[PDB]
C-alpha cells in the first residue's frame, strides 16, 4: 500500500466518491476525513497540504479535487503525475463529469482505482488497454469455442440418444579515517576432545572387507586470554592415516611444524565453541590394521556343536576396556554350556546371546579363549559383534602441549580422548 | 425443473454427472457442492444439484427445500451400505410434500464397479416399493453403462 484510500472529490464538503483500501474502523477515519475536506479548514489556496504528517493530498481539476492521502515520505514527481493522470482518465472511465455518470459507471471507476493502482504502484500505461484486462479478456473466449462446441457434440449426440432411447575510494578513505569430564570445573581453560570411531567388518575367515577409522581434534577454549594459542601434535602414527586441518588452520604450518595454529595467527580461536582443528581418516582392506582379531571355530560334535572363539591383540599400543564380544545363539536349544574361558560371561535367554566379557587386553595379554557347547550349526554363531573403549587413540596422535602465539609460553590443557565402535562384527 | 443428483457426489456421483455433462470424468475434488447444469428437454431444461450427501451438505439443504421436480438418485451399486441407513433418512423426504411432485428415477450407478442387487432387491430396500404418490418404474444405470434411461425420463416429464 501507499495508500489507504481514493477518494475522488468533488467540492462540495464532499468527495464525489471513493474506495477503502481497508476496512476495521468505519467513516469516521473516512467520515472525519470527509468532514475536513469539506470544511477545507477556510483556507485559500495551495494544491497540496499536509498537515500532521498526513498528507492530503488533491488537485483541484475544477470544482473537483481529486484526493490521495499519505502521512510519511514519498517522491512527488510520480505521485503529481496521478492526479493529474485521474485529470486525464475519467471522460473515459465514466464518461466525461459530472457525478451521475461516474454514478453510473461506479463499479468501473473502483475498479480503476484497483487496476490503476496497486497498493500505491503505478501499474501501467493505456486506458484502452486497461480495459481490457477484465470484462475485455480473450483467453476464455478461445476456450470457450472450442470446448463448448466440444461438449455440444457429445450433447448433440446426446439429443440423438435421448431421443430416441578510484573515486570510492576518495571517499571512502576520508570516512574511513560411559561419562567423560562434564563440566567445565573439571576442564582446563584449554581443552581438547580426541575422539575416534572406528567401523569394521570382517569375515569370519579373518579377511578383511572393510575398516573405516576417523577421527577428531575438538578444541575448546573457555577463556579469551587462551584465543590465540598453538596446538603441538605428535604423530607416531604409521598407518597411513589421512589428516586434514580445518580450512581456517594454516595448513603449512601444520605440514612442516606439525603445530595447530590458525592461518591469521592474529585471528583468535572461537571461545566457548567447538572447533574441530583437525580431522583424519584411514580406510583400508589391510588385516594387518585390525586392532583386535577374532577368531570362532564353531564345530559340530555329534549331537551337539562346540564353539571355540579366541581373540588376540594386533596392535599392542592398546589397552582395552569393558571389551564384550557378543555372539548370536540358537534359541529353543536351552542355554550355552560355558568350558574353559579367559574372562566372564553374561547369557541372555530373551537376546539369545552370549556376551563374553573381558579379561581386560593389554600388551602383556594379548589373547585369550572361549568355549561352550549349545545344539546349533555354525551360522547360527554370526554375526558377532564386538564392543569396547578404549582411552588411547587408535591413531597414534596426542597433542603433548599447547602454547601461546605471543611468545609462545606453554599453557596448560586438558584432554578427553577416546577411542569408540561405530560397528565391529565379524560376519 | 429441478432435478436432484444427491448422495455423497465425489464418488463418480459425480463422475456419473461429468459423464453426462462433457462426456467426461470426474476432474475435480469429490465435489460436496451444487454441481449445475440445465440440460433441455421438452425444453423444460433440467438443473441439476449433483450435490454430495456429504454431512452439511446433506445436512443443510433448506433454502432447496422448495418444490421438487425430478428425481435421481446416482447410485453407488457396490452401495448396499447406506441404503438401509439411507431408507432410514429417506422417510423424511417422504415426509416432506415438496417432495412429492415428481415421477422418478432411481439410477443404478456403479454397477461394472463391482457388482449390483435385484432390481426388486433394492427397490424394497431403499423402501422404493412403497411409493406411487408419485409414478416409480425403475431404471438402471452404471456410470460406464446405462441407456434407455431416457424411456424412464420419456414417461417422467410427461406424467
Amino acid at each position: 500500500m501507499v495508500l489507504l484510500a481514493a477518494a475522488v472529490c468533488t467540492k462540495a464538503g464532499k468527495a464525489i466518491v471513493s474506495r477503502q483500501f481497508v476496512e476495521m474502523t468505519r467513516t469516521r477515519i473516512e467520515g472525519l476525513l470527509a468532514a475536513f475536506p469539506k470544511l477545507m479548514n477556510t483556507g485559500k489556496q495551495h494544491t497540496f497540504v499536509e498537515t500532521e504528517s498526513v498528507r492530503y493530498v488533491y488537485q483541484p481539476m475544477e470544482k473537483l479535487y481529486m484526493v490521495l492521502i499519505t502521512t510519511k515520505n514519498s517522491n512527488i514527481l510520480e505521485d503529481l503525475e496521478t492526479l493529474r493522470l485521474f485529470s486525464r482518465v475519467i471522460p473515459e472511465y465514466c464518461r466525461a463529469l459530472e457525478e451521475n455518470e461516474i454514478s453510473e459507471h461506479c463499479f468501473d471507476l473502483i475498479f480503476a482505482f484497483d487496476e490503476i493502482v496497486a497498493l500505491g504502484y503505478r501499474e501501467n500505461v493505456n486506458l484502452a488497454q486497461i480495459r481490457t484486462f477484465t470484462e475485455m479478456d480473450s483467453h476464455e473466449e478461445k476456450v470457450f469455442r472450442a470446448v463448448r462446441e466440444t461438449q455440444e457434440r457429445e450433447a448433440k449426440a446426446e439429443m440423438r440418444r435421448k431421443a430416441k432411447e578510484k573515486e570510492v575510494d576518495n571517499f571512502v578513505d576520508k570516512l574511513k579515517s560411559t561419562k567423560v569430564h562434564a563440566p567445565p570445573i573439571n576442564m582446563e581453560s584449554v581443552h581438547m576432545k580426541i575422539e575416534e570411531k572406528i567401523t569394521l567388518t570382517c569375515g569370519r575367515d579373518g579377511g578383511l572387507q572393510n575398516m573405516e577409522l576417523h577421527g577428531m581434534i575438538m578444541l575448546r577454549i573457555s577463556d579469551d586470554k587462551f584465543g590465540r594459542i598453538r596446538l603441538h601434535v605428535e604423530n607416531e602414527d604409521k598407518k597411513g592415516v589421512q589428516l586434514q586441518t580445518h580450512p581456517n588452520v594454516d595448513k603449512k604450518l601444520f605440514t612442516a611444524e606439525s603445530l595447530i595454529g590458525l592461518k591469521n595467527p592474529e585471528k583468535s580461536f572461537p571461545v566457548n565453541s567447538d572447533v574441530g582443528v583437525l580431522k583424519w581418516r584411514l580406510q583400508t582392506t589391510e588385516e594387518s590394521f585390525i586392532p583386535l582379531t577374532i577368531n570362532c571355530w564353531p564345530s559340530e560334535s555329534g549331537n551337539g556343536c562346540d564353539v571355540n572363539i579366541e581373540y588376540e591383540l594386533q596392535e599392542d599400543n592398546l589397552e582395552l576396556n569393558d571389551v564384550v564380544i557378543t555372539i548370536p545363539l540358537p534359541s529353543g536349544v536351552g542355554a550355552p554350556v560355558i568350558g574353559e574361558i579367559d574372562g566372564e560371561y553374561r547369557h541372555d535367554s530373551r537376546r539369545n546371546t552370549l556376551e563374553w566379557c573381558l579379561p581386560v587386553i593389554d600388551a602383556k595379554n594379548k589373547s585369550g579363549s572361549l568355549e561352550f557347547s549349545i545344539p546349533g550349526q555354525p551360522n547360527d554363531f554370526f554375526p558377532v559383534q564386538v564392543s569396547f573403549i578404549s582411552k588411547k587413540n587408535y591413531c597414534n596422535i596426542q597433542v603433548t602441549k599447547v602454547t601461546q602465539v605471543d611468545g609462545n609460553s606453554p599453557v596448560r590443557f586438558s584432554t578427553e580422548t577416546t577411542f569408540l565402535v561405530d560397528k565391529y562384527e565379524i560376519l | 425443473m429441478r432435478i436432484l443428483m444427491v448422495g455423497l457426489d465425489g464418488a463418480g456421483k459425480t463422475t456419473v454427472l461429468y459423464k453426462l455433462k462433457l462426456g467426461e470424468v470426474i476432474t475435480t475434488i469429490p465435489t460436496i457442492g451444487f454441481n449445475v447444469e440445465t440440460v433441455q428437454y421438452k425444453n423444460i431444461s433440467f438443473t441439476v444439484w449433483d450435490v454430495g450427501g456429504q454431512d452439511r451438505i446433506r445436512s443443510l439443504w433448506r433454502h432447496y427445500y422448495r418444490n421438487t421436480e425430478g428425481v435421481i438418485f446416482v447410485v453407488d451399486s457396490n452401495d448396499r451400505s447406506r441404503i438401509g441407513e439411507a431408507r432410514e433418512v429417506m422417510q423424511r423426504m417422504l415426509n416432506e410434500d415438496e417432495l412429492r411432485n415428481a415421477a422418478w428415477l432411481v439410477f443404478a450407478n456403479k454397477q461394472d464397479l463391482p457388482e449390483a442387487m435385484s432390481a426388486a432387491e433394492i427397490t424394497e430396500k431403499l423402501g422404493l416399493h412403497s411409493i406411487r404418490n408419485r409414478p416409480w418404474f425403475i431404471q438402471a444405470t452404471c456410470a460406464t453403462s446405462g441407456e434407455g434411461l431416457y424411456e424412464g425420463l420419456e414417461w417422467l416429464s410427461n406424467s
